[PDB]
């Protein structure tokens, strides 16, 4: 046990005074990265506080890559690896406390720094270009690729959880992260996309624009999962205009419901009947929706 | 009572758990209590094959419990034994060193006591010779008590080992012997027959050492001899010569006192 | 006093507030006999960071500085040196006053003692060791279960540190060993003993059980406490512990956890070895024999849990866990009545044995 506790001591006393006492000098920031990993690997809080400073050099690290592309770090491989294996070992040794808050603190600032980016640059159907311009990326692509690693890792332990978690940020971030799940959406078809559903109509009850960006999603999540989209809606009208508005807004939905509808009645037609005791205004209007 | 019912489950509950763990059998022989002799050899018979840091510790404790409680029993013997047989391994490691170590931390009291035992029951002539010369050789104290009992008793040690002749090794190592316990203690003075009898024992001895009859039925220096009825490299005895000037220091330290000599 | 709560009042940024510390430390540790509301909020904020209004936010997240906060709190300790301000310090942290404020301050400190074990620091260990023998039952295994989790979860090979504190630190080894046995027990799996948590217990039953002993002879000791304050001896826990586990890994299928059942046996001998070397050296005199100096009275919960789960299956699948549980049982109660365990005689051993299965060697064990 080389290590003593006075060059511990020493190292936290100086990055806490902010200035080397002796050295007197300012430290390069892949100084800090070193010494920030070495100490997550043992300090729980430590951690916390390099995914505090992590936030910081992935928005460095986003707009060094948004100006290249515009235009047109060292060693832009090896960095990204090295802070990949790094946290897949950490969720490795002990995935229950430690991927639901990284991959919490990747999702808030994925969809942070995109909010900010969404008015504060020329790059940003419309959804699919978002798409392509966003996985065009490279260190975006990465960090999603660890972000979709991480939930691999986490749908079969909590999927509810994860599920809460993601339309809690959805409600409060929509127009921002939405691609992203999207591309989740398009992953994992099935229970995804129903939950999309559920939001929006759940959004939409409480109006009494989330719908769009639900349609958007769900467009983008057609391809590689129209089919399971078009069943998920089906099944949603089984038991109301919340979708025939999203097939409306939707040409890839409106297109997956004119094939359901082709398909399939005398059951269903009863159960219209039944919804059809709603207000004359609203009739006309979703008459002329239709 | 039932004293041999609870000794034998006690000793079944130990040796059934020699396949899980050593430790276990121990702890569980200690914590019955009781019959502490009974348990403690019992766990110690279980972990006498084992060979653990642990169990070592574990049997060494339950031996230092009995001999403090138990006034005599064989398991002590058995122990001082095993412990003297460890110690006779080659000498060519560190192994050696800490059995002898281990060996030698054990009280002089059990080892008087297991030589005594020994030289009572040797049937053996030569076997109670030898351990009246080691126990005369261990102790200055027991020589200069006897005084002129010294020459008697080992004029009754060759004669007991049927070889009057004294030229055979065994009776020049038994000289040697007695000759580095008075080397050892200075201060046991002695009169002046005790002194003569002394020169002409070593005198005997280094004749028989010089020259040795054939009877059967970098540098260094050393002979060649035949032993009687054992190998000839048994005989361990180094520089004979320096045994000779040693016992003359000791002589002229109890009184004070062209080439090189 | 007035000045520290008035710039703490004040302004987010509380940089004063290691000022106010080191000069409240240093009048405690020189005006002991000498030595309010703003003191208590500060302390609040800075250990639990509990807000005035409790149902309210913590003061936000409260975890990017609460580092910060257990950093200063540790450099405060350090400089302090004091027997009498680490003293007075642990007394107001570890103060219950009938809320969640005094168990937050309890994790706070948990988390200080945790961080001065990675730094190795003598004094904060001490203190923190201090403050553990002055918690209650729940803010000592909530201590110990946080410690336990950071100790496993950190990376592997993680116990080397814990056992090099240990070995360094031989008041935070006692504390923790302490914490240990009154927690520890594997009733449910939900309490399930740790591998490297079994090995940091054996560690301190090989050596810092003996600095426990000498603890609680140096200042004699209340023959029962209040739902287990810290109780010195852990023989009785980790015996309690080991022989739960094999009827746990039973019930929860034999070698697949062969680990759990050699670290249990190992405990159980450590404990019992310690046990036995404490009644050979305290027989003699008359300091101890009533009822020993620990239990807190949680051994007959955890063995008759364990009975419980043992009971399923216990002839057909469980047979030999059955027997090895019984065995271990039988030994426990066995030293418990040569150590004068047992209250009045061993009157209790026997009814444990006559509600326990057929086991007839137990019989003669008693006699």
């Amino acid at each position: 046990a080389p290590l003593s506790a006075q060059e511990l001591s020493q190292e936290i006393k100086a990055f806490l005074t902010g200035v080397d006492p002796i050295l007197g000098h300012q430290l390069s920031a892949r100084e800090h990265a070193r010494c920030g990993l070495l100490l997550l690997r043992s300090l729980p809080p430590a951690r916390a506080a390099v995914l505090d400073h992590l936030r910081g050099v992935f928005d460095e690290s986003v707009r060094a890559h948004l100006a290249a592309l515009d235009e047109t770090g060292p060693g832009l491989e090896d960095v990204v690896q090295e802070v990949q294996q790094v946290l897949s070992e950490f969720i490795r040794a002990n995935p229950k406390a430690w991927a639901p808050v990284i991959s919490a603190w990747s999702i808030d600032l994925m969809g942070q720094l995109s909010s900010t980016y969404s008015g504060q640059h020329q790059r940003v159907g419309a959804l699919n270009e978002l798409l392509q311009l966003w996985m065009g990326c490279r260190a975006t692509r990465t960090l999603m690729d660890i972000y979709v690693q991480c939930l691999s890792a986490l749908i079969g332990s909590c999927p509810d959880a994860c599920v809460d978690a993601l339309l809690d940020t959805s409600v409060q971030h929509s127009p921002h992260f939405d691609w992203v799940v999207a591309h989740i959406g398009s992953s994992f078809p099935g229970t995804i996309i129903s939950r999309v559903l559920s939001c929006g109509l759940k959004d939409f009850c409480v109006h009494g624009k989330i719908a769009s960006v639900v349609g958007i999603l769900g467009h983008l999540a057609s391809r590689h999962g129209d089919s399971i989209r078009r069943e998920l809606l089906r099944m949603f009208h089984d038991s109301v205009p919340f979708l025939l508005q999203l097939a409306v807004m939707s040409p890839a939905l409106l297109g997956t419901v004119s094939g359901e509808l082709v398909d399939c009645p005398a059951v269903l037609s009863q159960l219209q009947q039944h919804l059809q005791g709603f207000p004359r205004e609203e009739l006309d209007n979703m008459l002329n929706l239709a | 009572m039932s004293a041999q019912g609870d000794c034998e489950f006690l000793v079944q509950r130990a040796r059934e758990l020699v396949p899980q763990d050593l430790w276990a059998a121990k702890a569980w022989l200690i914590t019955a209590r009781s019959l502490y002799p009974a348990d403690f050899n019992i766990q110690y018979e279980m972990y006498t094959i084992e060979r653990n840091a642990e169990r070592t510790a574990t049997a060494g404790r339950l031996l230092y419990d009995m001999f403090v409680n138990f006034p005599d029993q064989p398991v002590v013997w058995r122990e001082i034994s095993i412990i003297t047989s460890a110690l006779r391994n080659d000498s060519q490691d560190k192994q050696t060193q800490f059995l002898r170590s281990l060996f030698e931390t054990l009280p002089g009291r059990v080892q008087c006591e297991m030589l005594l035992k020994v030289t009572e029951q040797c049937f053996n002539t030569l076997e109670r010779s030898e351990m009246l010369l080691l126990l005369l050789r261990r102790f200055p104290e027991t020589v200069v008590q006897h005084g002129v009992g010294l020459g008697e008793a080992l004029l009754e040690a060759e004669t007991i080992e049927e070889q009057e002749s004294p030229v055979n090794c065994f009776r020049k190592l038994f000289v040697c012997d007695v000759l580095p316990l008075i080397i050892n203690n200075h201060d046991v003075r002695l009169p002046a027959n005790l002194l003569y009898k002394y020169l002409n024992k070593a005198a005997e001895f280094y004749i028989n050492y010089v020259t040795r009859s054939t009877q059967i039925e970098s540098k260094r220096s050393s002979q060649k001899y035949i032993i009687e009825g054992l190998t000839e490299k048994s005989s361990q005895i180094v520089d004979p010569w320096e045994r000779l000037f040693k016992i003359l220091n000791v002589v002229g330290m109890r009184c004070e006192w062209y080439g090189d000599i | 006093m007035s000045d520290i709560r008035h710039s703490l009042l004040r302004r987010d940024a509380l940089s004063a507030a290691k000022e106010v510390l080191y000069h409240l430390d240093i009048y405690f540790s020189s005006q002991l006999q000498s030595a309010d509301k703003g003191p208590v909020e500060l302390l609040e904020e800075f250990v639990f960071q509990v807000p005035k209004e409790r149902s309210a936010q913590p003061k936000r997240l409260n975890s990017l500085q609460e580092l910060q906060l257990l950093e200063i709190m540790c450099n405060y300790f350090q400089e302090q040196t004091k027997d009498s301000v680490r003293q007075i310090i642990f007394s107001s942290l570890f103060s219950p006053q009938g809320n969640k404020a005094d168990d937050s301050r309890m994790s706070l400190l948990g988390k200080l003692v945790s961080m001065a074990v990675a730094v190795c620091r003598i004094p904060v260990l001490e203190c923190a060791a201090s403050w553990l023998q002055r918690t209650p039952v729940v803010y000592c295994v909530r201590l110990a279960k946080a410690l336990v989790d950071d100790y496993c979860c950190l990376v592997p090979g993680s116990i080397q540190t814990l056992k090099q504190i240990f070995s360094a630190s031989p008041r935070f080894c006692c504390q923790f060993i302490t914490s240990v046995t009154a927690l520890y027990d594997l009733s449910s799996d939900d309490l399930i003993p740790p591998m490297d948590l079994l090995e940091m217990i054996v560690t301190w039953i090989f050596e810092d059980p003996r600095l426990i002993l000498i603890t609680f002879l140096n200042t004699p000791i209340a023959a029962n406490l209040p739902i287990g304050f810290l109780e010195l001896t852990p023989l009785v826990g980790l015996i309690r512990w080991c022989v739960k586990a094999p009827l746990a890994y039973k019930r929860k299928g034999v070698g697949m956890d062969r680990d759990s059942h050699l670290l249990y046996s190992k405990l159980h001998l450590s404990v019992l070895q310690v046990l036995m070397t404490l009644q050979l050296h305290l027989t003699e005199k008359n300091l101890y024999g009533r009822l020993g100096l620990i239990l807190f009275d949680h051994m007959v919960p955890l063995v008759e849990e364990i009975n419980r789960l043992a009971d399923e299956l216990n002839p057909l699948n469980a047979s030999q866990e059955i027997e090895l549980s019984l065995d271990r049982l039988a030994q426990a109660l066995q030293v418990a009545m040569a150590s004068g365990a047992l209250l009045c005689t061993r009157d209790d051993l026997r009814t444990l044995c006559s509600r326990l299965p057929h086991n007839n060697l137990l019989q003669l064990v008693i006699s």
